[PDB]
Parts: C-alpha cells; sequence; structure tokens
C-alpha cells in the first residue's frame, strides 16, 4: 500500500529542494512580512529547513524514509509537496557542476611520438609524475611532495601539448579549466564554482587541474584605488586560500601555465602553493633539426 | 568561528547583512568564541568611483561591521582576528580601539 | 504523508487573546487564531512560530 | 476592519529600546558641539510654544558628520 | 557627401535649413556631440542606431554637428584614454566605407 | 471584384487550422507557432540549444515518463534519477536538452556547438567582382590560394598531407579595396560571409565579451565551412600588454579569450578567419604568432601600368572619346593608390555635366588634379 | 560666446548699502520684536555681505 503512494509523487512536475539545516530540536522559524513603505531585508531558518525552490521554507519532523544523519547541512532532497517529507537522498552538491567543466578521460597526445622538445619533457616527467608512484621513498625520506607547478615562456610553443601528454601517460583525470570563465556576470558566483572543481576533484582521485590564464587569474592589483575590480581579486584569493587553508592532498595535483610572458602576483612562497619552475628553453639549432 | 570571506558575498539581496549578524549574535549566546576572519578584502573596498554596481554589497558589509560596534553591543568574552595582506582600506573608526 | 504541513511565522503583537498578527509564508501578512489547547504562559512578547 | 500598522524588528538591525543606556566616558570633552546640540534638540520638544511666539520655525532635520568611532 | 567649414554658423546653418525645402526630402538633425557618453555600451548602440533609423526613412538628409571625437585618431587605433571617441569613431568609417548612398543618404558634414 | 477572393482566402485555410489546432492543444505543445522560411520536407529533428526550455517533455523512460530539466529561477527542477532519457530530443521545448550549469542530466543534445541565441550579421553573397584591382592584382590571387582552393578541391590537400591555415591578416585604408576584396571573394568562394564588429561585442557589464567569443565559435564549428570577418579589430584587438589600469582589463580579458580557441583543442575545421586591422603594428605578438596568424596579405603603391586597368574598369560606363590616352597623365600625376584613382575620373564627368557636353574631354582631366592634390593635405 | 546663439547677458551688481537696509526690513516682518529701534543703524554696522 505504501509503494504505489510514494511513486506518484515522484514523477515530474517534483520538487527537488535543499536542506540548510539538519537539526531536530528548536522548532519555528520565520520568513516573509507585510506593507507598506521603507526597505530592509530578513530571512530565516531552523529545525530542520528544505528551502523549495518558489523560496519556500519548510518544517518537517524526520522520517525514517531516509535517515537524517545520512544527511547533511546542504543536501539536495526529494520531497513529497503532500506533507512535505523527504521521500529520499539525492546525489551530492548544488547548483552547477561548473557552467563549462571540460573532462578528458584520455587525451590524444603521447610525448614518446615527439622529440627535439626534449629538454622540457625531463624537467615534467621527473616533477609530477615521480610523486605519486614513487612514494615509498618519499615516505622513508620523510619529506613531502609538491602540488604545483608553474610554466612561464613565450607562448604557442606547444608548452601545452606535454601538459596533454603527460595526463594520458599517466591515468588522472585532465580538467581544463580557462580563467576568463571562471569571471561571471553574477556576483560571488566563481568561488563556488572553484571551490566545486576542487571537491569534484576530491572524488575523482587523482586529477590533474590545468589552468590555463596567469593573466585572467594573475592580476589582483595593487593599486590603491583597485575597488571596482574586486570580483578579480576575491576569485583569485580564494584559489591561494584553498590552497593555504589545510595540509595538502595527493588527490589533486594542479599545472599552471601563463599565456602573457610574466607578471608578478605571488602566488609562490609555499609548496602548498606553487613551487616548481619550468622554464622555456630558448631554440636551439639543434633542436629545431630533430622536430624539422 | 571561521570565516571565509567570498562566502559572505552572495549575488542576493541582504545575505550578507543577515549572515553577519546572526553569526555575531551566535557569539554572544555561546560566549566565548573567537571570529577569526582569514582575508577580508570583501570587507577592504571605501570606493572611489562611488558605484552601487557590485559595489552596494561593499557598503553593505562595511556598514554591518560598523554597526555592531557603534550599537549598545559588547563584545563581552568575544575576540576578533583579522587578515590582511595589504592595508589601506582601514576606516576613521578602526584606528580608535 | 496525511499529517498537515507547518507554516512558519513570527508574532509581530498580540491583538486579542483569539487574534494575533504573524506574517506568513502561505501568503502574506495575516490576522490568525490559536489552539485552545494551548497555554496562556506561552504567549511571550516577540516570539517565532 | 481598521487595525494599525505594527512591527518593530529587523536582522540588519533597527531597534525601539525601553532601556536607555551608557554616559559619557573619556570619549567626552564634546563642550563646544554640546552646547549648539543642546539649543537644537531639545528646546523645540520641551518648549514648541516659545518658538511660535517669536515667529521663528523650529529644525526639521539634522547633519552629523565625522567618524562614529 | 559634403563638408561646410567656418566659424560657428553664421551661413553654415543658414545654407542647410535652406536646402531641406529645396531637396524635398527628409531633413534629420543630429547633434554629433551627444553621440558621446562616458558608459562602454551606450555610444556603439547609438551611432548603430543613427545608421538604422536613416535606412528606413531613406531617401534622407543626415545633418551631422560638429564634434570633439572626430579630431582625434592618434597614431594607435585605440589607446588606453578615452577609448570610447575612438571606439566610436571608427563604426562611422565602417558604415560609410561598407554602403555608399548616390542619394539614400545624402551627408552634409559640419 | 479582389475583395470576394481575398475573403474566400482567409475562410480556406482558418478551418483546416481550427481543426488542427483542436487536435495540438490536447497533451499540450511546445513554444507557440511555426515560421517557415525554409522548405516542409526538410524538417529537422535537432534544435538548437544551451538552455532547456520546457513546457511538459513527454517521454519513454523507466525511471520517470515525463522528465523534465530546468534551471531556471523558478522551477530549476531536474530529473530524479540523474542521466535518465528526458528531453525527446527537442520535444515540448525546442532547445530542451541540457543545461551548460549541469545537474547529471541527459544529454541527447549538446549545450555547446550550436548556433543558438545570437547577434550576428551573416551577409549573403555579394554581387561585386573585380573594382580596384591593378594594384590590388597581388592581393587578389594569393587570398584565392589560401581561402577558395582547400574548399574546392579539399583531397588532393590530403595526399600530400598539408593543412592550410586558418587566419589571414589585412591591413592599409579601408575602402581603398582592401575592404571590397573580402567581400569580392566572399561571394565567388560560396560560403557564408559572417560579419562581426568587435567593437559591438564590448558591453557594459563583464563576463559578457567572453560569452560573445564563445557563442561565436559554436556556431562556427557548427556550420563547418564559414568566413569570420573581424571589422577593425583593434578595440579588442591589441595594443595592450600593461595588464590592466582600469577597464583596459575587460578589453584585454575578450582578447585573450579569442586566443583560448584558437590555441585550444578545436583545430580549424573549414573556418576561415579574415582580420583587419589599421597598421598591423598595433597587434600583439600572440595575435601574430603561428598557429593562428600565419599569413598577412598587404597593400601597395601601385603601378603605372596598374592605374590604367583601373580607369578601363570606370571608362566602360563613363562616354568617352577615345583619341587621348589617360596612361600619359597617371605619370605625371601623383602616385597615389586605387581609391584616388577612381575618385579623380569621377570629377572629371561632373564638368562635362556642367559644359552641356556628353562626352569626355582633354579638358576635363587637368582640373581634377589641382583638386585632388589639395585634398589629402585638406 | 559665438554671438546670435546669445542675445542678452546681463549683469547682477554686487551687493550694497542701500540694498542689505530693505532685504532687512523683509525678512523682520516674519517674526515679532519691539518698535522703537533704528534699523538704519544696524545695516550701516555691517560692512559688505551677502543678502
Amino acid at each position: 500500500e505504501n509503494s504505489e503512494k510514494i511513486k506518484v509523487n515522484k514523477t515530474l512536475p517534483y520538487l527537488v529542494s535543499n536542506v540548510i539545516e539538519l537539526l531536530d530540536v528548536d522548532p519555528n522559524d520565520q520568513e516573509e512580512d507585510g506593507a507598506n513603505i521603507d526597505l530592509d531585508s530578513q530571512r530565516k531558518g531552523k529545525c530542520a529547513v528544505i528551502k523549495t525552490s518558489t523560496r519556500q521554507t519548510y518544517f518537517l519532523p524526520v522520517i525514517g524514509l531516509v535517515d537524517a544523519e545520512k544527511l547533511k547541512p546542504g543536501d539536495l532532497v526529494g520531497v513529497n509537496k503532500d506533507s512535505y517529507l523527504i521521500l529520499e537522498t539525492l546525489p551530492t552538491e548544488y547548483d552547477s557542476r561548473v557552467k563549462a567543466m571540460e573532462v578528458d578521460e584520455r587525451p590524444t597526445e603521447q610525448y614518446s611520438d615527439i622529440g627535439g622538445l626534449d629538454k622540457q619533457i625531463q624537467e615534467l616527467v621527473e616533477a609530477i609524475v615521480l610523486p605519486m608512484n614513487h612514494k615509498e621513498k618519499f615516505e622513508n625520506l620523510g619529506i613531502q611532495p609538491p602540488k604545483g607547478v608553474l610554466m612561464y615562456g613565450p607562448p604557442g610553443t606547444g608548452k601545452t601539448l606535454l601538459a596533454r601528454a603527460c595526463a594520458a601517460q599517466t591515468k588522472a583525470t585532465f580538467l581544463k579549466l580557462a580563467g576568463p570563465q571562471l569571471v561571471q556576470m553574477f556576483i560571488g558566483d566563481g568561488a563556488k564554482l572553484v571551490r566545486d572543481a576542487f571537491a569534484l576533484a576530491k572524488e575523482k582521485a587523482p586529477s590533474i587541474i590545468f589552468i590555463d590564464e596567469l593573466d585572467a587569474i594573475g592580476t589582483k592589483r595593487f593599486d590603491s584605488e583597485k575597488a571596482g575590480d574586486r570580483e578579480v581579486q576575491r576569485t583569485m584569493l580564494e584559489l591561494l586560500n584553498q590552497l593555504d587553508g589545510f595540509q595538502p592532498n595527493t588527490q589533486v595535483k594542479v599545472i599552471a601555465a601563463t599565456n602573457r610572458v610574466d607578471i608578478l602576483d605571488p602566488a609562490l612562497l609555499r609548496s602548498g602553493r606553487l613551487d616548481r619552475k619550468i622554464e622555456f628553453p630558448m631554440p636551439n639549432e639543434e633542436a629545431r633539426a630533430r622536430i624539422m | 568561528l571561521k570565516v571565509v570571506s567570498s562566502s559572505i558575498v552572495d549575488k542576493y539581496i541582504g545575505e550578507s547583512a543577515r549572515l553577519i549578524r546572526e553569526m555575531f549574535n551566535y557569539a554572544r549566546d555561546h560566549q566565548p568564541c573567537i571570529i577569526f576572519m582569514d582575508e577580508i578584502d570583501a570587507i577592504g573596498g571605501r570606493r572611489f568611483s562611488e558605484g552601487t554596481s557590485a559595489d552596494r554589497e561593499i557598503q553593505r558589509t562595511l556598514m554591518e561591521l560598523l554597526n555592531q560596534m557603534d550599537g549598545f553591543d559588547t563584545l563581552h568574552r568575544v575576540k576578533m582576528i583579522m587578515a590582511t595582506n595589504r592595508p589601506d582600506t582601514l576606516d576613521p573608526a578602526l584606528l580608535r580601539p | 504523508l496525511q499529517s498537515v504541513g507547518q507554516i512558519v511565522g513570527e508574532v509581530l503583537k498580540q491583538l486579542t487573546e483569539e487574534k494575533f498578527i504573524v506574517k506568513a509564508t502561505n501568503g502574506p501578512r495575516y490576522v490568525v487564531g490559536c489552539r485552545r489547547q494551548l497555554d496562556k504562559s506561552k504567549l511571550k512578547p516577540g516570539t517565532r512560530v | 476592519d481598521v487595525l494599525p500598522p505594527e512591527a518593530d524588528s529587523s536582522i540588519m538591525m533597527l531597534t525601539s529600546d525601553q532601556k536607555p543606556d551608557v554616559m559619557y566616558a573619556d570619549i567626552g570633552g564634546m563642550d563646544i558641539q554640546k552646547q549648539e546640540v543642546r539649543e537644537a534638540v531639545e528646546l523645540p520638544l520641551t518648549h514648541f510654544e516659545l518658538y511660535k511666539q517669536i515667529g521663528i520655525d523650529p529644525p526639521r532635520g539634522v547633519l552629523m558628520y565625522g567618524p562614529p568611532g | 557627401g559634403v563638408i561646410l567649414y567656418g566659424p560657428p554658423g553664421t551661413g553654415k546653418t543658414l545654407l542647410a535649413k535652406a536646402v531641406a525645402n529645396q531637396t524635398s526630402a527628409t531633413f534629420l538633425r543630429v547633434v554629433g556631440s551627444e553621440l558621446i557618453q562616458k558608459y562602454l555600451g551606450d555610444g556603439p548602440k547609438l551611432v548603430r542606431e543613427l545608421f538604422r533609423v536613416a535606412e528606413e526613412h531613406a531617401p534622407s538628409i543626415v545633418f551631422i554637428d560638429e564634434i570633439d571625437a572626430i579630431g582625434t585618431k592618434r597614431y594607435d587605433s585605440n589607446s588606453g584614454g578615452e577609448r570610447e571617441i575612438q571606439r566610436t569613431m571608427l563604426e562611422l568609417l565602417n558604415q560609410l566605407d561598407g554602403f555608399d548612398s548616390r542619394g539614400d543618404v545624402k551627408v552634409i558634414m559640419a | 471584384i479582389k475583395q470576394v477572393e481575398d475573403d474566400i482566402q482567409q475562410l480556406l485555410k482558418k478551418i483546416n487550422e481550427l481543426t488542427g489546432i483542436k487536435e495540438s492543444d490536447t497533451g499540450l505543445a511546445p513554444p507557440a507557432l511555426w515560421d517557415l522560411a525554409a522548405d516542409k520536407q526538410t524538417l529537422q529533428s535537432e534544435q538548437p540549444l544551451q538552455v532547456a526550455r520546457c513546457t511538459k517533455i513527454i517521454n519513454a523512460d523507466s525511471e520517470d515518463p515525463k522528465y523534465i530539466i530546468n534551471v531556471k529561477q523558478f522551477a530549476k527542477f531536474v530529473v530524479d534519477l540523474s542521466d535518465q532519457v528526458a528531453p525527446t530530443d527537442i520535444e515540448e521545448g525546442m532547445r530542451v536538452g541540457v543545461d551548460r550549469n549541469k545537474y547529471q542530466i541527459h544529454i541527447p543534445l549538446p549545450p555547446k556547438i550550436d548556433p543558438t541565441v545570437t547577434m550576428m550579421q551573416v551577409e549573403e553573397k555579394p554581387d561585386v567582382t573585380y573594382s580596384d584591382v591593378g594594384g590590388c592584382k597581388e592581393q587578389i590571387e594569393k587570398l584565392r590560394e589560401v581561402v577558395e582552393t582547400p574548399l574546392l578541391h579539399p583531397e588532393r590537400f590530403v595526399n600530400l598531407g598539408i593543412e592550410p591555415p586558418k587566419g589571414v591578416l589585412l591591413f592599409g585604408p579601408p575602402g581603398t579595396g582592401k575592404t571590397l576584396c573580402a567581400r569580392a571573394v566572399a561571394n565567388r568562394t560560396d560560403a557564408c560571409f559572417i560579419r562581426v564588429i568587435g567593437s559591438e561585442l564590448v558591453q557594459k557589464y563583464v563576463g559578457e565579451g567572453a560569452r560573445m567569443v564563445r557563442e561565436l565559435f559554436e556556431m562556427a564549428r557548427t556550420k563547418k565551412a564559414c568566413l569570420i570577418f573581424f571589422d577593425e579589430i583593434d578595440a579588442i584587438g591589441g595594443a595592450r600588454f600593461d595588464d590592466g589600469a582600469g577597464g583596459d582589463n575587460e578589453v584585454q580579458r575578450t582578447m585573450l579569450e579569442l586566443i583560448n580557441q584558437l590555441d585550444g583543442f578545436d583545430p580549424r575545421g573549414n573556418i576561415k578567419v579574415l582580420m583587419a586591422t589599421n597598421r598591423p603594428d598595433t597587434l600583439d605578438p600572440a595575435l601574430m604568432r603561428p598557429g593562428r596568424l600565419d599569413r598577412k596579405i598587404e597593400f601597395s603603391l601601385p603601378d603605372l601600368e596598374g592605374r590604367t586597368h583601373i580607369f578601363k574598369i570606370h571608362a566602360r560606363s563613363m562616354s568617352v572619346e577615345r583619341d587621348i590616352r589617360f596612361e600619359l597623365l597617371a605619370r605625371l600625376c601623383p602616385n597615389s593608390t586605387g581609391a584616388e584613382i577612381r575618385s579623380v575620373c569621377t570629377e572629371a564627368g561632373m564638368f562635362a555635366i556642367r559644359a552641356r557636353r556628353k562626352i569626355a574631354t582633354e579638358k576635363d582631366f587637368l582640373e581634377a588634379v589641382n583638386k585632388v592634390i589639395k585634398s589629402y593635405a585638406k | 560666446l559665438r554671438p546670435g546663439r546669445i542675445d542678452r547677458k546681463i549683469e547682477f551688481p554686487p551687493p550694497n548699502e542701500e540694498a542689505r537696509l530693505d532685504i532687512l526690513k523683509i525678512h523682520s516682518r516674519k517674526m515679532n520684536l519691539t518698535r522703537g529701534i533704528n534699523l538704519r543703524k544696524i545695516a550701516e554696522l555691517m560692512p559688505g555681505a551677502s543678502g
């Protein structure tokens, strides 16, 4: 009898909602007002809340149809618009799962097929690939791995091609993030996008987060008047703190590249920040021949 | 009680104001408590072109910080730690303890 | 599932012992009643309901 | 039916308080400004009539500029 | 199009008014300074609306009242200065060197 | 007489449509009308998107049968079991598919590589073909090899194992035939000429500018073989390396975003790019650099023989008496580009018209040089 | 400044001793004070100063 009952509410249109507060004591809270003239906002929510997407908040007492401990303060739940009870638990993460996150599960590049790039390859292989595997050596030493790499030099040298070859080789997921993409019209949106990027990364482990730009994620201005450009700064700072906030993960590998030759926007002092320096070597005649 | 500054800024009306206030309220009941603000620069900005683009939010948050001080509230056992990268956007009321 | 939904309100003020001001979120501001099974001691000035 | 408007809350902080508080501390030494405010605020409320008799209106708005700290 | 040049309208202005009666088509007189706006979108949208309006009313006479903004080109094609005045200046050109009129639009410049 | 007939025309169409709407009304229906401006014997069943408009969304899937994908401010509701068949392609929404945002919702059709909503000028085939050639002669020869030849005979290039460039650059003064040349090939080459004015792309609010660049490229990809004509990209073309100083950052972001798409994972396809600069110097090294820009096609001071070809073009319209020869005058005349050469000729016809003669004369020509020599110097 | 985009351009004099006497009189009609005062003296007390 119960099985048919629940099923009917699932067939769409259906309300998904977001649980803001887990808690299961101290009911009552408040939403909406009267009118007349003079304007100051107010909002509230307690006990357990779900805020449904007409922008309405609801008070429910818990059911065992899904367990509340298994639920979180910030979880998507599937609700039966009748009594407003949580029929089911939905997956993890809210809102956008990044508005343009490109996943490359297996790149098509290999570095064993291009020689004459050689000097750069030697350094690259040694940087990324070696900590994951060689972990046992690291553990005995007691030093830890890096987490970020910097590559600088004249663009368009096929610097990126080698990054795509290492990703193919290593068996991490390659995640391409472009720096103007994080920038939005919308206010504070990017920090959520980066936090999410990080979170998706945690689940995927290993991963390479490839960050194009250190110009649209490498400015923050040291100008006195800089307030208007606050958005740009907030995002950049967010990345740096997200790195500084905790103590490293060996689930993420981050590689950063420039797109205009050399700026100063400090992001390299710790190794939880960037610490490895790859330089493009000026062209060697022998190398050019080899490529040819 | 840990603050990440760019989660306080949102694209919704009066959330920064609602959030800070409640947060401050919770500290007085619960006292003693330390509120650690890491890299305030969502509070850092006195404007110059005198916008209200995103800039109205800057004014919203700043005003809240001052409102708590200007009030009949006393951080009774409440401690505040701020982190700033470059200091130049301080208010004239902060110089005074 | 048969059980009734719970709307959140705050009391603005108490008008009569039968009338209350609540600013609800099914609709707008309303004047509402209250159960005669409920205490007078719970009437307290400015509370969540 | 008619009912009067009522409310008195905010979560952006708007208080009507039945308890006055404090006094001037080491923040004092207001005296020059004190005298000007004594004339502005207190007299038109206390005595409306005196101002009408001479024929001159009271104030409606006052501006304070300076840091609130 | 033609260019009428002299110390502000003592006969420039006179001659234009006179000519519209003669010619027996719609006269539209635009104040050119007014195209200048210190707002990123506004100024370009206006010049493109100005051209849009011409096309409907064709044949038509365009009287362009003098600007400050036709005075500056420099040797850059855009600058870190007041960008907009040259951004606008370019679109005036694009409209002109894109499409030639024998009579659909007649231009009087001042 | 006409009126009787017109009334009969409304009425006959009305009865058939009333029956069809009664029927379409049941079970609801997509965005609200039919507009025809193609044929009815070719009807798509893929429609463009980047957001999912839903109105009903009837379908077949086992986990539910009327699944929906939104992201809209009110009703952003989604599938109740992730990644289960929802839209029915573009049923009951006409662009229902998937949201760019994502909520682990089914993709029968992508949120990228689509024409979607736009603000675009697409300009069907011109009519012009040779109108300032003579010193524009070199520019023609090269442009055919770059643009036309790959589309005409692609199969040849593959055997060799050569791939042709993706962009060419135009410089020198516009309206001299630098401009004409791009339309003249556009008409010959038979591929859509898409005109974007870079200056327009510039917007009052950030992130929008990037969005535009992106939209252009998605459309460009779908259609394969197209020409993107960039009108005087320098507004969002280079000048610039200074890294901001107050909204020199916003224009720089657009410039950098274009690079990403070009240097990126995309490949060329059959897509051709024509760039237009004043003096190429302005532009930044990133814009110049190979792996996007390779050939720069130039303009030039036209040789004497050249001038004559342009005059030769003009002389078919213009009533003449050929017993005199324009080339001798032309050697004596200032050396100047193609546009002044047509203009002196054009001036020449007027003098006739005042003279009350119908044929050209030697006399007309003498006069033109004095004005023109004055006009450059203002 | 180009003539005929002009018509009249009119001077407004800087204030004077005669002038000051009579503005004072206008103002006084708004409020009540003693009768038997010589105002004439009072304007004179004033140096130059705005209306």
